[PDB]
RNA sequence: GUUGGGCACUCUAAGGUGACUGCCGGUGACAAACCGGAGGAAGGUGGGGAUGACGUCAAAUCAUCAUGCCCCUUAUGACCUGGGCUACACACGUGCUACAAUGGACAGAACAAAGGGCAGCGAAACCGCGAGGUUAAGCCAAUCCCACAAAUCUGUUCUCAGUUCGGAUCGCAGUCUGCAACUCGACUGCGUGAAGCUGGAAUCGCUAGUAAUCGCGGAUCAGCAUGCCGCGGUGAAUACGUUCC
């Protein structure tokens, strides 16, 4: 759990571009790397499309995931089962 | 004064023990032996070199003992008074070297060595 | 290691989390000691030709 | 009151190299307290002995650190620019608390 | 004595005997009774209806039992809603906080289902 | 299996090349003398050089090296060995004072003698023959003793094996014994071929 | 050892009363070097003794060892295809060994919540020719006496 | 021990001394030696370490390094971001913690050794339930700091219960490092309170300051150790014997 003091972090170049939609009304689809940058409250809306290692996972925001990192949306791995 | 020194020896402790006269008194830095040495079998076996030569009741044992633990200094201590009790007497010698009070234990720990998990005591073998 | 790996350790990397200790002597990343910023390797060769200082067989 | 410390690895070096200073202190005239011995800081490195695997297998080295302290009670101008004159062996490091 | 609907042990002491409620251990037991000044060492059977009244009102402002219980569940059940990694572990039986899973998952997985080696 | 000899014999009757106390720079100086060492050795290949020892005292690095052939190292007056030291004064950014001892009977050093028979072996000489001479120019040395290995594919063999040859007592497990040791390798067409000397000059 | 007997080594006897048959008991009963709970628990077992009794502790405990302490024991044997447990006679030295570590056992094993209850009511036990600790050293015998043929 | 004063004592660590079957007796070729005895701190290579013959296993390592030959050379080389090496039906190896009363909880007395510390160790003080924070003394160290020993001892409480045992798992709220702790850090608080009642066939270590048990330090290292390498505390049992493995 990241300090207080610090406050929540995020990536710049992921803020900016969400920033610069909420400029507007203007909802795109932000591909990204920044599966460590945390879901700020003026993120709920938009389309992230998180990278888990091979794709950009599409990952629409809610009012629940807000705090949550957006690498929780995009899992890394694939199981399905042995046998 | 009348002080017979002698330094003991156990482990890592080290007594520097003093035999001045009076009705037998340990005194282990600034106490009483209880105090400091609370087992009953310790005290028995620091008066050990005492009960021999009979000067119990006869010499005050100031002493300043320092490292080891509470036994390793109760041994250093008994180790001390028996060496103390030689520039006292040297014909108690004869009756201290019969029961073993003279020898400085030289039993320490033995090193941890690589490859053991102790000193001895070897890692869990298996053939499978 | 490969000369890209040796370089880029002894370039100043993007944080100074990402920096890292090679062997000065052969660029080996691990089991490298402070001291005499080398290997266990290179440390155990150089130690055995009298070539680092204070540096003898220990037993005790 | 002027203060030496010797740090050598080899204990015979120092202590030539402290007799010097003992000797250089007596013909200045100066009052010697002497090479008092300080308690040896001996570093252990243990290591792999093999170049892979066989992790039981390994070599231990130390690195013994010996240290004398020569103090210095009532100097002459004389005795500081002595210990200028001995140019002592590498291997032994002087320092100077004066 | 019923607290917080639970009949917790009559025959024990009282800062143990507070711990059978849901949401109560040693030291909210130990923070409730200096609130109340009832002594820790006083059997519950061996309590009076004021010193009952007292500590039944400090645990009435905690949440404790069923208003507890529904919270961590609607906490566990947004995690799963979301689809967070953590909630994908929930469901899946597994563990949540990066425990490794290769060997000792028991308490999650539950015991050993065995199946034919090579 | 076996112990570097001159590994078990340092701060007991040998002593250390590196001859200098330090605690901060420790490190720094030590990578220092080893670039200074892989330097001598490349420039010196064919002077005969064996031990190196490195001192130092502030600003300032004495070189003490040792070599059968003295002359061949300064060269004219002191032509080569100036050459030397100013090119040392790049590396080091320091003040190089260089001293230069003569090894007396160069088939008493090991590095020598290691590096004469790794020089034959290169030039296509029978490792039989190359190990043999050696052990009775040693031994007119006046060595106490001397064994010798060379380790590889003998002769472009396919299979590796280690010829060895000795002569006198080389008590290895004696710690009181002046016992010299030196490895060198040649690059054949055949890959590498590694020598191993041991020359016991006698007690201490 | 194949090179032959070793040195015993030796216990002092103790600080009340004065007994290295009792010194042995603390080092049978201690754990992990604990010798200061082992010598805790004795007295304890013992004042508890003298209070029951009326009789010095010391006095029944040494009744006690008399009725646990073991003559004859069987030992295994591989002849041919079955085993043959012969009987030998027990040493002076075991017999008190086999003495202390069946106690010390038993006593263990009893249902009493303390170990110097436990301790001092297995003690009493073997004092009336019964318990646990006889109870084995009666089946000791039964087996030795069972296979008196052999020798 | 703080000061003055002394270096006695302990300690520190350089140089010596001491143990050699040397001496006494017996057995023994009158040998070698062995058995016991004296003196001695130590007795029979006193304890422990380092030290590893010729070779064996075409044993391990082309990924420390080096290297013959072979192969790739707008790629099998090189740069980046993110992911993976942490996956989980399951099987094995090595460990840690337990299953409790020789215990748990709580409280009061104590007694170590060996290490580490320069942008590093960081006292005290103050704040925070705490992890920690702010501030900052001293110390490049027998000077200061890390540092608090813990088992133990003495009280008090619990009274045999899947519990006042056990502390997994999970929820919530934090702390710290770091550009950043989702995948994937450690630690703290509060809540949660799993399995487990000493383990089938079988199987491992250890002969003494050993085993067993209790803490402490270090390398690597920003952070991260139940691992590893060291350190002291407490401190056993047993060895008849050589048949069998
Ligand atoms: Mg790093
Ligand atoms: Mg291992
Ligand atoms: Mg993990
Ligand atoms: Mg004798
Ligand atoms: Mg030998
Ligand atoms: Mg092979
Ligand atoms: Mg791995
Ligand atoms: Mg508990
Ligand atoms: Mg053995
Ligand atoms: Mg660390
Ligand atoms: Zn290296």
């Amino acid at each position: 759990a990241r300090s207080l003091k610090k406050g929540p972090f995020v990536d710049g170049h992921l803020m900016t571009k969400i920033e610069k939609l909420n400029e507007t009304d203007k909802k795109q689809v932000v591909k990204t790397w920044s599966r460590r940058s945390t879901i700020f409250p003026q993120f709920i809306g938009h389309t992230i499309a998180v990278y888990d290692g091979r794709k950009h996972v599409p990952v629409f925001i809610s009012e629940d995931m807000v705090g949550h990192k957006l690498g929780e949306f995009a899992p890394t791995r694939t199981y399905k089962g042995h046998a | 004064q009348v002080q017979y020194y002698g330094t003991g020896r156990r482990k890592s402790s080290v007594a520097r023990v003093r035999l001045v006269p009076g009705e037998g008194r340990i005194v282990v830095n600034n106490r009483e032996i209880s105090e400091h040495i609370p087992s009953a079998a310790l005290i028995e076996d620091i008066k050990q070199p005492l009960t021999l030569t009979e000067t119990a009741g006869t010499y005050d044992v100031l002493v300043n003992v320092h490292g080891g633990g509470l036994s390793g200094q109760a041994g250093a201590i008994r180790h001390g008074i028996a060496r103390a009790l030689l520039e006292a007497d040297p014909e108690y010698r004869t009756t201290l070297k019969r029961a073993g009070l003279l020898t400085r234990d030289a039993r320490m720990k033995e090193r941890k060595k690589y490859g053991l998990k102790g000193a001895r005591r070897a890692p869990q073998f298996s053939k499978r | 290691a490969k000369k890209s790996m040796i370089a880029k350790q002894q370039r100043t990397p993007k944080f100074k989390v990402q920096e890292y200790t090679r062997c000065e002597r052969c660029g080996r990343p691990h089991s490298v000691i402070r001291k005499f910023k080398l290997c266990r390797i290179c440390f155990r060769e150089l130690a055995y030709k009298g070539q680092i200082p204070g540096v003898k067989k220990a037993s005790w | 009151k002027i203060r030496i410390r010797l740090k050598a690895y080899d204990h015979r070096i120092l202590d030539q190299s402290a007799e010097k200073i003992v000797e250089t202190a007596k013909r200045s005239g100066a009052s010697v307290s002497g090479p008092i011995p300080l308690p040896t800081e001996k570093s252990v490195y243990t290591i792999l002995r093999a170049v892979h695997k066989y992790k039981d297998s390994r070599e231990q080295f130390e690195m013994r650190t010996h240290k004398r302290l020569i103090d210095i009670v009532n100097p002459t101008p004389q005795t500081v620019d002595a210990l200028m004159r001995l140019d002592l062996p590498s291997g032994v490091d002087i320092e100077i608390k004066l | 004595a019923r607290i917080a609907g639970v009949d917790i042990p009559r025959d024990k002491r009282v800062v143990i005997s507070l711990t059978y409620i849901f949401g109560i251990g040693r030291t909210t037991a130990q923070q409730v009774l200096k609130e109340a000044g009832v002594s820790e060492d006083t059997r519950v059977r061996d309590l009076t209806e004021e010193e009952l009244g007292k500590i039944r009102d400090i645990i009435d402002k905690l949440k404790v039992e069923g208003d507890l219980r529904r919270e961590v569940s609607l906490n566990i059940k947004r995690l799963i809603e979301i689809g967070s990694y953590r909630g994908i572990r929930h469901r899946r039986g597994l563990p949540v906080r990066g425990q490794n899973s290769k060997n000792n998952a028991r308490t999650r997985k539950g015991p050993r289902r065995t199946v034919a080696n090579k | 299996q076996k112990v570097n000899p001159v590994g078990l014999r340092i701060g007991v009757i040998r002593d250390w090349e590196s001859k200098w106390y330090a605690g901060k720079d420790y490190a720094d100086f030590l990578h220092e003398d080893l670039k200074i060492r892989e330097y001598i050795s490349k420039r010196l290949s064919d002077a005969s050089v064996s031990k190196v020892e490195i001192e130092r005292a502030a600003n300032r690095v004495n070189i003490t090296i040792h070599t059968a052939k003295p002359g061949m190292v300064i060269g004219k007056g002191g032509s080569e060995v100036e050459a030397l030291r100013k090119a040392l004064n790049s590396l080091t950014g320091k003040r190089v004072h260089i001293n230069i001892l003569e090894i007396k009977r160069a088939d008493l050093d090991a590095q020598l003698v290691a590096d004469n028979i790794a020089r034959q072996l290169e030039n296509r000489v029978s490792f039989r023959r190359a190990q043999k001479q050696q052990i009775q120019r040693t031994m007119r040395a006046g060595a106490q003793g001397v064994k010798t290995m060379v380790s590889g594919r003998l002769g472009g063999a396919d299979i590796a094996r280690s010829e060895y040859y000795s002569e006198g007592t080389v008590p290895l497990h004696t710690l009181r014994a002046d016992i010299d040791y030196a490895t060198s390798e040649a690059d054949t067409t055949y890959g590498k071929l590694g020598v191993k000397v041991w020359i016991y000059r006698g007690e201490v | 050892p194949r090179k032959g007997p070793v040195a015993k080594r030796d216990v002092l006897p103790d600080p009340i009363y004065n007994s290295k048959l009792v010194s042995r008991l603390i080092n049978k009963m201690m754990i992990d070097g604990k010798k200061g709970k082992s010598q805790t628990i004795l007295y304890k077992s013992f004042d508890i003794i003298k209070e029951r009794t009326g009789n010095d502790a010391m006095e029944v405990f040494e009744q006690a060892l008399k009725n646990i302490m073991p003559v004859l024991e069987v030992k295994a044997r591989r002849v041919g295809g079955a085993n043959y447990q012969v009987p030998v006679e027990v040493r002076p030295e075991r017999r008190t060994t086999l003495g202390l570590r069946w106690l010390v056992n038993y006593a263990r094993l009893r249902g009493e919540k303390t170990m110097e209850e436990r301790l001092a009511n297995e003690i009493l036990d073997a004092a009336n020719n019964t318990g646990a600790a006889v109870k084995k050293r009666e089946d000791t015998h039964k087996m030795a006496e069972a296979n008196k043929a052999f020798a």
